[PDB]
């Protein structure tokens, strides 16, 4: 499955899981520490 | 010519009847490149030897609470055991993945590097840490009867056991999560309601597994 | 050639035959490497002897002394020198000759000579079997000895875990079990006393309480693997 | 190494201690003297710490001893781990200024000689005096050898001042130990366990202290 | 070797003879920061000066606190002595720092100008005569003369023990600054009384239970 | 005490915004009954903002007439009167995760310019490369300051330029 991981290393695909991966971790950030209008912690 | 496990079917290119327990499974090729296959070996080795220890702790704890003493299921043995003992549960689980990260990155860098963890950095210990083969480390702390060592035979009808065994165990214990969350009860129990009559009680009759009736 | 375990087998290439006791049973190979099978002949050695002198022990204190059953005889002693002043002496006396019997058995060559009396020592001896002065009066050849040695001390091993599987069972000590058992045959075997079948299990129950006092404490005494008990 | 006496018998050991050092039996299990620079440093240290420790343990049984016997000092009865609290002539702060002062004298003199051996054996005033050539660090002679010691029995001694030097060390850690434990003199606990042997152990006594 | 992770593959930069001649090179660099020797020799001369800094003040705040809680002395927490010292003091902390400031200044100036051309501050006629004793030494962030007064550094024997001495304490006490630091905002309590509740109860006082370190545990 | 503003915590106009939503959220919740989905989602809801103002007066933020929190841009009033964690400190938050992917992206376009089809490895992402970057980067500002220092970071005049310079 070289093929099959190279193609999952393509510009869109490793872009969907970056943003997938960035996304979550901002939404799971906001969801634990909800309204962070200012940085006081 | 090998045995396969699904007969008639010829066995992938990268499963190559040499490692323990190899039957040619592979639907998916997820083990298609080599150094992909080595960690994944390590990984079943692992994942079925912790597997053997989790059926058979479940399985010993199960009996005893079976026969009436004290012990409680496997579902609820970690409250019991940090509420008899005033353990701090996150102090024990800092503990156990402070010397669960030391052991397991020995071993990521035995995998990395499989010549490293034989120079004598840990303690002095050199040939204790060497690894004979990947997922196999063997030596006097790994393998202080020396199995490995002597007869080559019988230790690779052990490799073929252990691997074997460790299948079971990771199904067994697969088995035991399933049958806590259908039946809510040990796994001993559900032995026991099934040995009772085998007909009428299984999962067929749990309204959980078989939701059509 | 050599008297088998099996009579009809084929003993393990590494069992040659030279060894006292080597009947050809290593079904597991513990004993394949050479390294291992100088240890575990240590180990058989002292584990025969111990349980020996053990089983040989239990059995006098029981005709001599059967006020005492030799399970609880650990809490029935009441000496004058105290539990830890016993326990100090034989620890440290015991981490003596092990240590040195350990040192004989890594560097062989190591430890024949008197620490305090230069002019005394052990002549070259084999590994297991010292000999020099703890073995004056050796009645006959060495060999079949040392046969007769390990054969009654594989007997004596299993000799001593009856004794303890007997006496968590029964609760009584070994010739009370075999009066036991001499009075009703049928009915006081493991057999007769427990029973699985698919659908039940009649396990056995201890005869020894699960803990005892010993002094303002409380010694946890469990059944040793009970719940495998059939 | 050679057939020398060892710490354990049989025992491989290290090598680089190969008994020019008196009191060498092998024992380096964390190879802190593997280095012959800092081996030459911990033969004058263990020989320090041993001869203090010798005068130490001296200096708290033959009082403790003096004491229990009956005899009659101002400072007779007062525990070692008490006798600085005592009052004397001077303050303490006096005496240590004093003992400093002095040592800083002999100590430098001492390491005068174990940088550079031969140096330190003239006094500053009467050159007159001296110490014999040929000494080595930590044996000087001469007036620090007055009642004729070292013409042979030399090797003897000194294993024999290493062997009495590394027990009083481990008495000085005793005494340490027990009165922090105990909190009794030395002897007083000698008598103690002489009293009864077998309820006076260490472990009896932790155990029974917890 | 001596590595930070015996099976690691050490960066090339850390294997050089220019680094392998380092104090304490046991091949960490995970982030590469030392990959330029301009950069490694800057960042060896940094890890000296944080080094020494944090073991005087972790020193000055672990001894003292000792003595405190032994009674030799009555020194407050190192995170009140601020305070302290300025309310028994002679001066406002602004003057005291603006002193300090350029007292400071200068002499990590002229060991700025010293890195920046090594040797340079010899220039004869810049001090009065001293410049002569600020040549440093063969090796950078290891100056001697008057900073070596009892000569240890004039053996070439004990030399390379001692830089991996001095520099393997520094980075243990960077670290038992950093704990402090921590242990402060953590607990509340000072370092030594940290140690004691520890050590009375281990298995129940660690960083596992208070309630910041792990807020999910 | 700033430009007029006054603290959130002194406010009325920020308490009657607090009451205001309350309200709004409660009349919501009138409609369901004591543990409905919709009366825990509510409740819920309320608590988040309750909280939340809590957590804004609790920060030193100022309101003005509206009772809105506003935010303090300037270095020097933000640092005199503790508004720091309001523009100035995620300022700096924000520079270092922005150069952190800036000096990432640059690594592995370096990276990846010494192979012989690097257009194809950008279209294709070498993600053990990109991984091993993208957590050695996390030293970004030192690294680049030392590349800045060694005159490497920048190019010289072999770019490229129209005919009139
Ligand atoms: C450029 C304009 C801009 C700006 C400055 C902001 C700023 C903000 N918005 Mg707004 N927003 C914008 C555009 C903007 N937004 C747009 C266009 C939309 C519509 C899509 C929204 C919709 C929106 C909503 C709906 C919400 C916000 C919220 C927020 C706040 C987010 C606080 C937060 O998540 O803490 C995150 C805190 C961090 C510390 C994260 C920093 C990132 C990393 C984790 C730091 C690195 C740590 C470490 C080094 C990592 C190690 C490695 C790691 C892999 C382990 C903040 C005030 C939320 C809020 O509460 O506002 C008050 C909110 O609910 N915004
Ligand atoms: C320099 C070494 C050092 C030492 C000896 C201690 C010792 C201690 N710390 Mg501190 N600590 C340190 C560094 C150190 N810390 C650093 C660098 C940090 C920041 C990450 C902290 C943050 C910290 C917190 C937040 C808390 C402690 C607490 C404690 C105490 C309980 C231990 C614990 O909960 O885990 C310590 C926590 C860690 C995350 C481990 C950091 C240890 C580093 C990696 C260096 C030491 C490792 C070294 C290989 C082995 C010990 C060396 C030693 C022999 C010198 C104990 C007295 C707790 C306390 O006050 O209990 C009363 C507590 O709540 N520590
Ligand atoms: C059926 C189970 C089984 C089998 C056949 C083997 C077989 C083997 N293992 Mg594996 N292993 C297992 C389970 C098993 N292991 C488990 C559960 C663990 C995790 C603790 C390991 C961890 C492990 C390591 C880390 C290493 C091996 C090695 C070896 C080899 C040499 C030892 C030998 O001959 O074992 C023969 C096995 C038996 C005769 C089975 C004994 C039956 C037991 C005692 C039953 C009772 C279990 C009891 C209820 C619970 C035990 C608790 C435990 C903590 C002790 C051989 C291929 C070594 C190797 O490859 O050397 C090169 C090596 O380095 N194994
Ligand atoms: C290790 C094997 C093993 C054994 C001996 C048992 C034994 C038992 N199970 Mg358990 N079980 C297992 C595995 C096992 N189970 C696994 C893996 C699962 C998850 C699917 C379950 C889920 C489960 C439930 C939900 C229930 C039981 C129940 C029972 C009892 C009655 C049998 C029954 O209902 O049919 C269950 C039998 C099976 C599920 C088949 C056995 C496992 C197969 C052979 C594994 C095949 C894996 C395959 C080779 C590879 C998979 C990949 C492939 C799809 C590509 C009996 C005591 C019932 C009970 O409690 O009795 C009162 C009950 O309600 N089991
Ligand atoms: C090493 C060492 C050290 C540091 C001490 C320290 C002390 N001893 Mg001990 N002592 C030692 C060795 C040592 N002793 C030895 C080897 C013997 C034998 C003794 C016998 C001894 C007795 C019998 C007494 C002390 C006392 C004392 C205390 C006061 C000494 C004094 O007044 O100066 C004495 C200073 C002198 C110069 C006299 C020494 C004369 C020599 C020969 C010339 C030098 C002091 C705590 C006294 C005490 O406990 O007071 C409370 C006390 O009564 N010591
Ligand atoms: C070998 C060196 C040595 C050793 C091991 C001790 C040990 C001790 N001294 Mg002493 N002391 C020494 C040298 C030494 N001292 C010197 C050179 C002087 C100056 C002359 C003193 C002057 C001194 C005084 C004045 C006191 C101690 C006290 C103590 C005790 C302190 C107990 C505690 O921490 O609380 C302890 C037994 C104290 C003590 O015994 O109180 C019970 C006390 O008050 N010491
Ligand atoms: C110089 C050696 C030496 C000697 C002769 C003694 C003697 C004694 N100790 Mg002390 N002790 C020593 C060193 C020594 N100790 C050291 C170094 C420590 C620090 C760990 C202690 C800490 C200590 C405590 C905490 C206690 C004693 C107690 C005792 C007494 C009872 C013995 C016991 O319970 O086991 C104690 C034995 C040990 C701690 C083992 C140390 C063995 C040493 C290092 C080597 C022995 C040399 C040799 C092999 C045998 C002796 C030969 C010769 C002296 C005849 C006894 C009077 C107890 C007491 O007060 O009784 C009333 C008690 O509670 N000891
Ligand atoms: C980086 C090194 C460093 C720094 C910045 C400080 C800073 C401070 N120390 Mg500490 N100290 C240090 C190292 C350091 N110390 C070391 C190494 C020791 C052990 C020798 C001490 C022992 C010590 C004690 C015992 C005391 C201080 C005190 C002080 C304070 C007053 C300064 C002073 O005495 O006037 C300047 C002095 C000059 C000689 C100039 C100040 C907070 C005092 C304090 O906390 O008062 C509240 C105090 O009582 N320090
Ligand atoms: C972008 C340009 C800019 C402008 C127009 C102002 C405007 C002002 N500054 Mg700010 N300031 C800025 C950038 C700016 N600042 C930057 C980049 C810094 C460095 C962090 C500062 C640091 C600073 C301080 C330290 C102080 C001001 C102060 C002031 C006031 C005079 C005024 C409101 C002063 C102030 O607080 O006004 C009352 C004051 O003390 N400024
Ligand atoms: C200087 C220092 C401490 C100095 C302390 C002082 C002066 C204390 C002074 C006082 O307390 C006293 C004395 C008394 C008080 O009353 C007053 C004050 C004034 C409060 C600490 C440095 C402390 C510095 C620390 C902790 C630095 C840690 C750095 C680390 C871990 C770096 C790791 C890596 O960079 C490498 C090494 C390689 C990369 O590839 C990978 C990564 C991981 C990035």
């Amino acid at each position: 499955m070289k093929d099959f991981t190279t193609y999952l290393s393509t510009a869109p695909v490793i872009a969907t899981i970056w943003f997938t991966f960035t996304a979550g971790l901002l939404i799971e950030i906001n969801r634990y520490f909800p309204d962070p209008l200012v940085f006081s912690f | 010519v090998r045995p396969v496990w699904f007969p008639g079917n010829p066995p992938p290119a990268h499963l190559d009847g040499s490692l323990a327990g190899d039957y040619g499974f592979d639907p998916l090729f997820l083990g298609q490149e080599p150094q992909t296959l080595k960690w994944y070996v390590q990984a079943e080795l692992v994942h079925g030897r912790f597997a053997m220890l989790g059926a058979a702790g479940i399985i010993l704890t199960s009996i005893g609470a079976k026969v009436g003493l004290g012990f409680p299921e496997w579902y609820d043995a970690g409250k019991v055991v940090v509420e008899k003992n005033n353990i701090d549960f996150p102090t024990l689980m800092v503990i156990q993945f402070y010397l669960m990260g030391w052991a397991e990155t020995k071993r990521w860098y035995d995998f990395k590097n499989p010549g490293s963890q034989a120079d004598g950095s840990f303690l002095g210990f050199t040939e204790e840490f060497k690894g004979l083969e990947n997922g196999y480390p063997g030596g006097r702390f790994f393998d202080p009867m020396g199995l490995s060592r002597g007869d080559a035979a019988k230790y690779q009808e052990y490799k073929q056991k252990e691997v074997k065994n460790g299948r079971l165990a990771m199904i067994a214990c697969l088995g035991f999560a399933a049958q806590y969350a259908a039946t809510g009860k040990g796994p001993l129990d559900n032995l026991a309601d099934h040995l009772a009559d085998p007909n009428h009680v299984n999962f067929a009759t749990n309204g959980v597994s078989i939701p059509i009736a | 050639s050599r008297p088998l375990w099996l009579p009809g087998s084929t003993p393990p290439a590494h069992l040659k035959g030279d060894l006292p006791g080597d009947f050809g049973f290593d079904p597991l190979g513990l004993g394949a490497n050479a390294e291992s099978l100088k240890w575990f002949k240590e180990s058989e050695l002292v584990h025969s002897r111990w349980a020996m002198a053990a089983v040989a022990g239990i059995l006098v204190q029981e005709i001599v002394r059967p006020d005492v059953f030799w399970y609880n005889a650990g809490k029935e002693v009441e000496s004058p020198l105290g539990p830890l002043g016993l326990l100090a002496v034989e620890f440290f006396l015991m981490h003596w000759v092990e240590v040195r019997r350990w040192q004989d058995l890594r560097k062989p060559g190591s430890v024949d000579q008197d620490p305090i009396f230069s002019q005394y020592k052990l002549p070259p001896h084999e590994v297991g079997y010292p000999g020099g002065v703890f073995a004056p009066f050796i009645p006959g050849d060495l060999a079949e000895l040392k046969v007769k040695e390990i054969k009654n001390g594989r007997l004596a091993m299993l000799a001593f875990v009856g004794f303890v599987m007997a006496a968590q069972v029964t609760g009584k000590g070994p010739i009370a079990a075999l009066q036991e058992h001499l009075a009703d045959p049928w009915g006081t075997t493991i057999f007769s006393k427990a029973a699985v079948v698919p659908g039940q299990a009649v396990a056995p129950p201890c005869k020894i309480p699960a803990s005892v006092s010993y002094k303002g404490i409380e010694i946890p005494t469990p059944c040793f693997l009970q719940g495998l008990w059939p | 190494d050679a057939a020398l006496p060892s710490w354990m018998p049989g025992a491989d050991l290290p090598g680089y201690l190969n008994g020019t050092l008196p009191g060498d039996f092998g024992f380096d299990p964390l190879y802190l003297g593997q280095d012959p620079v800092k081996l030459k440093w911990y033969a004058q240290a263990e020989l320090m710490n041993a001869r203090f420790a010798m005068l130490a343990v001296a200096g708290i049984l033959v009082p403790e001893l003096l004491s229990n016997i009956g005899f009659s000092w101002p400072g007779a009865g007062v525990a070692w781990y008490d006798a600085g609290k005592f009052e004397y002539f001077a303050p303490a702060s006096s005496l240590f200024g004093v003992q400093m002062l002095l040592f800083a004298w002999v100590e430098i003199r001492r390491y005068q000689d174990f940088v550079k051996p031969g140096s330190a054996n003239q006094d500053p005033i009467f050159t007159n005096n001296k110490l014999p050539d040929g000494n080595e660090p930590g044996y000087p002679g001469g007036i620090f050898d007055p009642f004729g010691w070292s013409k042979g029995d030399i090797k003897s001694l000194k294993l024999k001042e290493i062997k009495n030097g590394r027990l009083a060390m481990l008495a000085f850690a005793g005494f340490i130990g027990q009165a922090y434990t105990t909190g009794t003199t030395p002897l007083k606990n000698l008598s103690t366990h002489l009293a009864d042997p077998w309820s006076t152990t260490v472990w009896q006594n932790d155990l029974a202290r917890l | 070797r001596q590595s930070w992770l015996p099976g690691s593959q050490i960066p090339a930069h850390l294997d050089t003879p220019a680094a392998q001649a380092l104090a304490g090179n046991f091949g960490f660099d995970p982030l590469g920061l030392g990959k330029d020797p301009v950069a490694l020799r800057w960042y060896q001369q940094a890890e000296l000066i944080h080094c020494r800094t944090a073991m005087a003040g972790v020193a000055g705040i672990l001894i003292p606190g000792l003595l405190t809680k032994a009674g030799a002395l009555n020194v407050p927490e190192w995170y009140d002595a601020g305070k302290v010292a300025i309310e028994n003091s002679f001066a406002p902390w602004g003057s005291l720092l603006a002193v300090q400031l350029f007292l400071c200044g200068f002499v990590e100036a002229k060991r700025w100008q010293d890195i920046r051309k090594p040797g340079s501050q010899g220039e004869p006629g810049s001090f009065l005569g001293f410049e002569a004793s600020l040549k440093g030494t063969s090796e950078l962030g290891y100056p001697g003369g008057p900073f070596d007064p009892l000569g240890l550094s004039k053996e070439a024997d004990k030399w390379a023990d001692w830089k991996l001495k001095e520099v393997k304490n520094g980075r243990l006490a960077m670290l038992a600054f950093l704990g402090f630091v921590a242990q402060k905002y953590a607990t509340g309590a000072g370092p030594v009384d940290n140690l004691a509740a520890h050590l009375k109860d281990p298995w129940h006082v660690n960083y596992a239970t208070n309630g910041v370190s792990l807020p999910f545990l | 005490d700033i430009a007029g503003l006054t603290p959130c915590s002194e406010s009325k106009a920020y308490a009657k915004l607090e009451k205001k939503e309350l309200k709004t959220l409660e009349k919501r919740l009138k409609q369901y009954e004591a543990d409905s989905a919709p009366a825990v989602a509510l409740k819920a809801t309320m608590e988040r903002t309750k909280a939340r103002f809590a957590n804004y007066a609790k920060a030193g933020l100022l309101c003005g007439n509206d009772g809105l929190p506003h935010l303090i841009a300037d270095p020097g009033l933000a640092l005199k009167y503790g508004h720091a964690g309001e523009v100035f400190i995620p300022t700096f938050g924000f520079l270092y995760v922005a150069g952190y992917i800036g000096y990432v992206g640059r690594q592995y376009l370096i990276a990846v310019k010494g192979e012989a089809k690097p257009t194809d490895k950008e279209i294709i992402i070498d993600v053990p490369l990109a991984t091993k970057l993208a957590w050695q980067g996390a030293g970004w500002p030192l690294a680049a300051v030392q590349e800045l220092q060694r005159g490497t970071l920048l190019e010289k005049e072999e770019n490229i330029t129209v005919s009139p310079r």
